[PDB]
C-alpha cells in the first residue's frame, strides 16, 4: 500500500475525495487520482487529505488509489497566448488549439513587495469617455468595477479593450502591454460572442484568453485568480504592461464556499470564509507595477463587481472596498433613464492616484469634474428647472451639454485628445449654444471635422501632448468652424 | 451486486450490496418494493452500501430489503418517435396509454457543448410579440428566462405564448409540467388534445409532453434536469427537429435539490440550498442548445417566488440567462397584462446593430420615457399636474399612453381577458412606436391603446369611444 | 445607497396613493378633455 | 397676499423638511437596527445550521 | 453515530449469545427509550413508515431507521414510558375507520372522539398513503360550490373541487370565514342533489378544548355538522396527530370524493404542521432550515395540496374539495408557510384585516384574492352581473381617494362597495345576492346615500323577496339571463328602492 506520495480513496461522494495513503505527499499539490485525475487535495486531514475534484469525477468509483503525483498548480507563462483562446488546464479556450505557450508556472507566484513594486504612470486605454475623463487606470491599477445583470460592464471593458487592442496591435513604445481580461461565469453564448468579437473588433491580436464558464470547475474557478496572477506575472516580469480583469469575482467566492462547505470547514458571514481576504486579497494585492527590477512590467487588474440588488454591504464588497484603490459605481437607472453610460458619477471613485493622467486630459478634467458636481450638487433644482438662477442654470446648462456628452457607445473606443478637445471647448463655453438634444451629434460632427481636418493638429497635441496656447487655439478654431458650421 | 435496506430515514439510503458501489450517476431499481423504485446511488461513501437517491416513497420498506443494482442512469428511449403520448424520465408513459417506446435510448449523465463545436450566432427569433417585440425580441434557440411569479400569469403568458408560437413549431417540441398542478396536468392533457401542435390520439404531434408535477415528490420533481437536458439533445439530434422547449418550474426544482441537500446533509446555501445546487443548475444550463448538429429553442422560466427580485435563485437565474424576461408584478397590480418590467429585461435583438439603430434607439427613448414617468410620479405626488410643465404634462400623457398600448388581451386570455388575441406585427409596433413619438393620439384617449394591438387598432377603438361617450 | 425615480412612488405608500389618486384626477380631467375634443371632431367629420 | 402666499410656502416647505428630519432621524436609526438586526439572524441561522451538522 | 447498543444492554447478550431470541421483525425492546423518539431494539424487518404498538398500547409510527433502531413516534403523552420498553410493530401503514357515519360524528384522525358522541361509527379504515390523481383519472372541473357571501360568489366563484387558500392572519374572522362557509355549505348540503348534499370535512388547528366547544356548539347549531366532519385538534394535538390530520382529511376525501362526493375538506393552518413536523425533526435531531422548517415541506404538503382533484367521472364525480385559508405573519408573503403557498397555490384568497382594522367585518383582500378558477363556477348570471362588477368595484377602488361624472362614478361605487358588505355570521343562498347585484348593475339606489343605502339595501332584499320570491325560485332554478325575471326585478325594484325614500 502507499501512504507517502499515492492515496486510496477511502471515503467520497460529490467529489469529496479523502483518500487513504500519501501521507508524506506535499501540501497544495495537483495530483492525479486511480482515475488519472490530476487534482488538488488542501484538507490534510490526519488519516487523510481533502482532495477536490479537479472537475467532475464519474469516472473515479470510491476506493480509487490516487496516486500523489505531488505536483503543485503550474500554468503556462509568455505572450504565446496574446490572441490565442486558451483554457487553464493547458486546454484551447474557442478550440482555438496550442497557443504556442510550452511551459507551465508553478502556483509559486507571489506578490510584489513595495520595492518590487513600480510607481504608476501609465494612461490607460479606456475608449470610454468619463472613464479616461474622471479617472484613467495606472500602470498596474486596482479599481472595482460594480455592475448588475448585463450592465454593460464588459461593454464597458469592450470600450477599454477597443481602445487598447489597437496598441495591442500597435506598437507605442509606452503603450506596449499585455492584455488577458476574464469571463468568468460565463454562459457557453457569451464566451462564442466573446471570442467571436476578440477576432471581429481584432482584440484576438494581442489577447491572453482569460474566462471561467458556467460549466467551469469550482476548484477551475478557484484556480482562476492564481492563473490569471502568474499569467499577468509572465509579462510584467517580462518588463510588458499587463493587465488582469476579475471578471466575475464572486462567482469564484461563492465556487470555495461550496468547497470548504463539502470541506465542512467554518462558513463565515454568508457562508464565505476568511479566504475573502485570505486567497482574494492573495491575488488582488498584487495590482501594481513590477519594478523596473521586478522587469518594469506592470501588473493591472480589472476585477468585476456583482452588485447584486446593490448589496453595498456584501463582505465580498466589504473587503473589495478595504481593498479597493478604485471602483466603477454605475447609475444603471441612467441607462434605464436612457443614459447610457449610465454613471453613477458622485458615486463613482478611484484610489489609484493621477500619476497616470495626462496632463493636458487633467487639466481638462479639473473643469470639467468641477462642473459636473457643482451641476450634481444642485441638480434636484433641475426638477423644477423654472426661475433658474442665471449661475445655476448656466452651470446646469453646462452639465446639460455634459449630460448629453454623457452617454457612451458600446464597442465604440476612441481617441482620448479627441475627448480632451471636446471638453475643451465646453471649456472654452464653445458648446453653450448647441441644443443638447442635438449637441450630442454636434460634438461628434465637430470630432468627425477634426479628424480629418485637425487630425494634424490631433496628432499634433498628442504627440506632443502639452497644450501649446497656440495648438490650443488651432483646435478651438478648427471645432469653432466644424460648430458653428454644424 | 445488490443492495439491501440497512439503515436510513426514508430515501437517504446506503443499501447493503455484496460488493462495493457502482460508478457515478449509478441509478439502481429497489427489488423487493411495491413498484419499481429506481434508486440513484450518490454518496461514494463505500460500505458496500453507498447512500443513494432513492426517487420513491421509502414506506413499507423492511431493512434487509435486497434491491436490483443497475449501475448508472435511467435509460428511456427518446427522439421525435416518443412523441405522441406523455411519458415519464424513467420512460414511464403517464399518458395511459403505455410505453410510448421510441428508439434512441441511453443514460443522462453527459457532457456540455464543445469549447469549439456549438452554434456561434443569435438570430432573432420573431413572435410578434406586443411587449417582447416592443422592447426585447427574443434569438433562436438561448438561454431566455421568464422571470415571472407564481399564479403571476406565467402560466397565463405562457397559454398565450404557446398558443401563439407552438401550434407552428420549427420542428418538433417539448414541454415539461416540471412541478405543474396535477389539475394543470389534466387540463393541459385536454389543451393539447385541443391544440393540435401535439395530438393525443392523432400524429400532429409537433411537440412532448413531460410533467414533473408537484405532488410528485422532488426524487423526481429535482431529477427531470437531466432528463429535459437528453430530451434537447435529442430535438437536437434525435428528434432532430427544430424545437421549443417548455419546462416549469424550476424554482421548486432547485429549490428541491436543496431540500435533497438536508438529506444529503449538504451545505446549506444563502437560501439553504445545496452549496453546488448552483454548481449543477449552471451545468444543467449548459447541457443542449443551438450547435453545429445542436439546437434548443428551450423556453427557461425564470420563477421568482415570494417575488424576491434578488433571490439568490434569482441570483443564479441571472446568471445564465442568456435573455432575461423581467415581469413587473407591480404593473400587472396597475392592471397590466401583459405587465413586464420594462426597463428591466435585457435582450440582444435591442440593438442597433441587431434591432437595428431606428428600433434599438426608439426602444431605449421608450425606457428613459418611462423612466420619467416614474420620477416624475413622485414629483407630482409632492405637487401634482398642477404644476405640470408643457414638457412634463406632455410627457406624462405619453408615458400613460405608452404604457396603455404595451399591453393586449389574448384569445387564450379572451376567456378572461374577453379580448381575443392581437397578432402584432414587427413593423406596426414599430410604427406605433415612432407615432407614438410623435403623439398620435393628442387628442384622443390613451385609454384604447391600453389591452390593444396596433396602433391604428387603438385609433379605432378611440373613436368607438367616441361613438360610446 | 441611491434614490430611486419615483422612489416614493415605487414604494408607493399613502404618498404614493395620493400620486395614484392624482393621476386620476388630472389624467381625468385631460381625458374629458381629449374626449370632448373627438366628439367636437367627429361632429365637424359629420358634415 | 401674494408674498404672504410665497413666504408661507417657504416656511411651510421649511417646517416640512425639519419634520422630514425628524422623522429621517428614527427612521434611519431603526434602519440600521434593522439592517444589523437581519444580518446578524441571517448569521445566527446559519450559526445553528452548522450546530445542526 | 453513538453506538446505541454499545453498552452491554444489548452488547452482555452479545458476547454471551444471550441476544438471539430477540423478536426482531415487528417488536423487540426499545433501543432507544427517549423523548418519544423511539428506537427499537430490532423489528428491522419492519415495513418502512409501518405502524408500530407499544406493549403499553402506544402507537408508534417508525420513519427514521437506523439498522434495527429507528426514529418512531410516541403517539401520545407518554410521561410512563420505560427503558427499553417492548412495541409490537403493527408494521402497517397508518389507517383508520372511515364512512359518512363519522359525517356527523366528531372523532379524531385515528376515530378517536373527544365529545363523548360514541366510537368512529365510520366503516373502513383507509391507509392515507395516496398519491396523485391521474390524467385519465383527472379533468377539468367547473361545477359551483357552496360560497353564500356577496363577493365571494361574486369574484372568487365558488368550483365544486377547487382548493382555496384565504389569507388572513391572526384574529382575522378566518374562523369566521370558515363558519360563513359552513352556512352556505348548510343551505347547499341542506338540499337533496347529493352534489348540493355535502358530506364534507372542516377542521381548524389547534382548536383548543374551548375553541373545540365552541365550533361544536356552532356547527350542531347549523346542523350541517349532521352532513359535515370536524375534528378539532385541541391545545395537545401531537406533532404526528396535527401532522397527518392533514393526511387524515386526505384518506377521508378518497373515501367519499373518490366515491363520488361533491364534498370540501377544510383544514387549517399547515403552519401549524409546520410546527409540528418541525418539533419532531427537532425530537429526530434532523437537519434544519428555513425558521428550521424542513425545506422538503414542499412535497410533504403537496401530499395533500398538489393532488387537488375535483372527483371527476373517472373518480366518481363528485369532488374532493379543498378550502385553506391563509394567515399573514405581518403580510410576510415570503414566511415559510405563506411563501410557499404562494410558491404551491394556483389560486388563493386573500382577507384585508386592515380593512378589518379600517372596521370593514368582512374584509376581504380586494384584488389580493386570486381566482385563477374564475367565474366558470359561478352563476352566468351572477357571471353577467360580476363582468360589469368587476370594473366597478375597480373604479371605486382606482380612484377611490377623491371629473364630476367621474365623482358621479365613485359615489356609485363607493355605495356599491358599501352595499355588498354583509354583518356577522350571515350567510345565505346567492339569490339575493344576485338580486342586489341586478341593483347596482342598475345603480337602483345609488342616489339613495350609502347610509341611506345601509339600510334601503335590507328594505330592498325584504321588498324583493315578498314581490319576487317566486321570481327568486324562478330566476334561480332557471339560472340563465332572466329577462322576464329581470323586468319583474326592475318592477320590484321600484317598488322596494322608489318607495323606501
Amino acid at each position: 500500500v502507499d501512504l507517502e506520495e499515492t492515496g486510496r480513496v477511502l471515503s467520497i461522494g460529490d467529489g469529496i475525495a479523502r483518500v487513504h495513503g500519501l501521507r508524506n505527499v506535499q501540501a497544495e499539490e495537483m495530483v492525479e487520482f486511480s482515475s488519472g485525475l490530476k487534482g488538488m487535495s488542501l484538507n490534510l486531514e490526519p488519516d487523510n487529505v481533502g482532495v477536490v475534484v479537479f472537475g467532475n469525477d464519474k469516472l473515479i468509483k470510491e476506493g480509487d488509489i490516487v496516486k500523489r503525483t505531488g505536483a503543485i498548480v503550474d500554468v503556462p507563462v509568455g505572450e504565446e497566448l496574446l490572441g490565442r483562446v486558451v483554457d487553464a488546464l493547458g486546454n484551447a479556450i474557442d478550440g482555438k488549439g496550442p497557443i504556442g505557450s510550452k511551459a507551465r508556472r508553478r502556483v509559486g507566484l507571489k506578490a510584489p513587495g513595495i520595492i518590487p513594486r513600480i510607481s504608476v504612470r501609465e494612461p490607460m486605454q479606456t475608449g470610454i469617455k468619463a472613464v479616461d475623463s474622471l479617472v484613467p487606470i495606472g500602470r498596474g491599477q486596482r479599481e472595482l468595477i460594480i455592475g448588475d445583470r448585463q450592465t454593460g460592464k464588459t461593454s464597458i471593458a469592450i470600450d477599454t479593450i477597443i481602445n487598447q487592442k489597437r496598441f495591442n496591435d500597435g506598437t507605442d513604445e509606452k503603450k506596449k502591454l499585455y492584455c488577458i481580461y476574464v469571463a468568468i461565469g460565463q454562459k457557453r453564448s457569451t464566451v462564442a460572442q466573446l471570442v467571436k468579437r476578440l477576432t471581429d473588433a481584432d482584440a484576438m491580436k494581442y489577447t491572453i484568453v482569460v474566462s471561467a464558464t458556467a460549466s467551469d470547475a469550482a476548484p477551475l474557478q478557484y484556480l482562476a485568480p492564481y492563473s490569471g496572477c502568474s499569467m499577468g506575472e509572465y509579462f510584467r516580469d517580462n518588463g510588458k504592461h499587463a493587465l488582469i480583469i476579475y471578471d466575475d469575482l464572486s462567482k469564484q467566492a461563492v465556487a470555495y464556499r461550496q468547497m470548504s462547505l463539502l470541506l465542512r470547514r467554518p462558513p463565515g458571514r454568508e457562508a464565505y470564509p476568511g479566504d475573502v481576504f485570505y486567497l482574494h486579497s492573495r491575488l488582488l494585492e498584487r495590482a501594481a507595477k513590477m519594478n523596473d527590477a521586478f522587469g518594469g512590467g506592470s501588473l493591472t487588474a480589472l476585477p468585476v463587481i456583482e452588485t447584486q440588488a446593490g448589496d453595498v454591504s456584501a463582505y465580498i464588497p466589504t473587503n473589495v472596498i478595504s481593498i479597493t484603490d478604485g471602483q466603477i459605481f454605475l447609475e444603471t437607472e441612467l441607462f434605464y433613464k436612457g443614459i447610457r453610460p449610465a454613471i453613477n458619477v458622485g458615486l463613482s471613485v478611484s484610489r489609484v492616484g493621477s500619476a497616470a493622467q495626462t496632463r493636458a486630459m487633467k487639466q481638462v478634467a479639473g473643469t470639467m469634474k468641477l462642473e459636473l458636481a457643482q451641476y450634481r450638487e444642485v441638480a434636484a433644482f433641475a426638477q423644477f428647472g423654472s426661475d433658474l438662477d442665471a449661475a445655476t442654470q448656466q452651470l446646469l446648462s453646462r452639465g446639460v451639454r455634459l449630460t448629453e456628452l454623457l452617454k457612451q457607445g458600446q464597442y465604440s473606443p476612441m481617441a482620448i485628445e479627441e475627448q480632451v478637445a471636446v471638453i475643451y471647448a465646453g471649456v472654452r463655453g464653445y458648446l453653450d449654444k448647441l441644443e443638447p438634444s442635438k449637441i450630442t451629434k454636434f460634438e461628434n460632427a465637430f470630432l468627425s471635422h477634426v479628424i480629418s481636418q485637425h487630425q494634424a493638429l490631433l496628432g499634433k497635441i498628442r504627440t506632443d501632448g502639452k497644450i501649446s496656447e497656440e495648438s490650443d487655439a488651432k483646435l478651438k478654431e478648427i471645432v469653432t468652424n466644424f460648430l458653428a458650421g454644424f | 451486486t445488490t443492495g439491501r435496506i440497512v439503515a436510513v430515514i426514508g430515501a437517504v439510503v446506503d443499501v447493503q450490496f455484496d460488493e462495493g458501489l457502482p460508478p457515478i450517476l449509478n441509478a439502481l431499481e429497489v427489488q423487493g418494493r411495491e413498484t419499481r423504485l429506481v434508486l440513484e446511488v450518490a454518496q461514494h461513501l463505500g460500505e458496500s452500501t453507498v447512500r443513494t437517491i432513492a426517487m420513491d416513497g421509502t414506506e413499507g420498506l423492511v431493512r434487509g430489503q435486497k434491491v436490483l443494482d443497475s449501475g448508472a442512469p435511467i435509460r428511456i428511449p427518446v427522439g421525435p418517435e416518443t412523441l405522441g403520448r406523455i411519458m415519464n424520465v424513467i420512460g414511464e408513459p403517464i399518458d395511459e396509454r403505455g410505453p410510448i417506446k421510441t428508439k434512441q435510448f441511453a443514460a443522462i449523465h453527459a457532457e456540455a457543448p464543445e469549447f469549439v463545436e456549438m452554434s456561434v450566432e443569435q438570430e432573432i427569433l420573431v413572435t410578434g410579440i406586443k411587449v417582447v417585440d416592443l422592447l426585447a425580441p427574443y434569438a433562436k434557440g438561448g438561454k431566455i428566462g421568464l422571470f415571472g411569479g407564481a399564479g403571476v400569469g406565467k402560466t397565463v403568458l405562457i397559454m398565450e405564448l404557446i398558443n401563439n408560437v407552438a401550434k407552428a413549431h420549427g420542428g418538433y417540441s417539448v414541454f415539461a409540467g416540471v412541478g405543474e398542478r396535477t389539475r394543470e396536468g389534466n387540463d393541459l392533457y385536454h389543451e393539447m388534445i385541443e391544440s393540435g401542435v401535439i395530438n393525443l390520439k392523432d400524429a400532429t404531434s409537433k411537440v412532448a409532453l413531460v410533467y414533473g408535477q408537484m405532488n410528485e415528490p422532488p426524487g423526481a420533481r429535482a431529477r427531470v434536469a437531466l432528463t429535459g437536458l437528453t430530451v434537447a439533445e435529442y430535438f437536437r439530434d434525435q428528434e432532430g427537429q427544430d424545437v421549443l422547449l417548455f419546462i416549469d418550474n424550476i424554482f421548486r426544482f432547485t429549490q428541491a435539490g436543496s431540500e435533497v441537500s438536508a438529506l444529503l446533509g449538504r451545505i446549506p446555501s444563502a437560501v439553504g440550498y445545496q452549496p453546488t445546487l448552483a454548481t449543477d443548475m449552471g451545468t444543467m444550463q449548459e447541457r443542449i442548445t443551438t450547435t453545429k448538429k445542436g439546437s434548443i429553442t428551450s423556453v427557461q422560466a425564470i420563477y421568482v417566488p415570494a417575488d424576491d427580485l434578488t433571490d439568490p435563485a434569482p441570483a443564479t437565474t441571472f446568471a445564465h440567462l442568456d435573455a432575461t424576461t423581467v415581469l413587473s408584478r407591480a404593473i400587472a397590480e396597475l392592471g397590466i397584462y401583459p405587465a413586464v418590467d420594462p426597463l428591466d429585461s435585457t435582450s440582444r435583438i435591442m440593438d442597433p446593430n441587431i434591432v437595428g439603430s431606428e428600433h434599438y434607439d426608439v426602444a431605449r427613448g421608450v425606457q428613459k420615457i418611462l423612466q420619467d414617468y416614474k420620477s416624475l410620479q413622485d414629483i407630482i405626488a409632492i405637487l401634482g399636474m398642477d404644476e405640470l410643465s408643457e414638457e412634463d404634462k406632455l410627457t406624462v400623457s405619453r408615458a400613460r399612453k405608452i404604457q396603455r398600448f404595451l399591453s393586449q388581451p389574448f384569445q387564450v386570455a379572451e376567456v378572461f381577458t374577453g379580448h381575443l388575441g392581437k397578432l402584432v406585427p414587427l413593423k406596426e409596433t414599430i410604427k406605433g412606436f415612432q407615432q407614438i413619438l410623435a403623439g398620435e393620439y393628442d387628442h384622443l384617449p390613451e385609454q384604447a391603446f391600453y389591452m390593444v394591438g396596433p396602433i391604428e387598432e387603438a385609433v379605432a377603438k378611440a373613436d368607438k369611444l367616441a361613438e360610446e361617450h | 445607497v441611491r434614490s430611486s425615480a419615483g422612489a416614493v412612488r415605487d414604494a408607493g405608500g399613502a404618498f404614493g396613493k395620493r400620486e395614484q389618486a392624482e393621476e386620476e384626477r388630472y389624467f381625468r380631467a385631460r381625458a374629458k378633455e381629449q374626449l370632448a375634443a373627438l366628439k367636437k371632431h367627429h361632429e365637424n367629420e359629420i358634415s | 397676499s401674494t408674498t404672504s402666499e410665497q413666504s408661507a410656502r417657504m416656511t411651510a416647505m421649511d417646517n416640512a423638511s425639519k419634520n422630514a428630519s425628524e422623522m429621517i432621524d428614527k427612521l434611519t436609526l431603526t434602519f440600521n437596527r434593522t439592517r444589523q438586526a437581519v444580518i446578524t439572524k441571517e448569521l445566527i441561522e446559519i450559526i445553528s445550521g452548522a450546530a445542526a451538522l
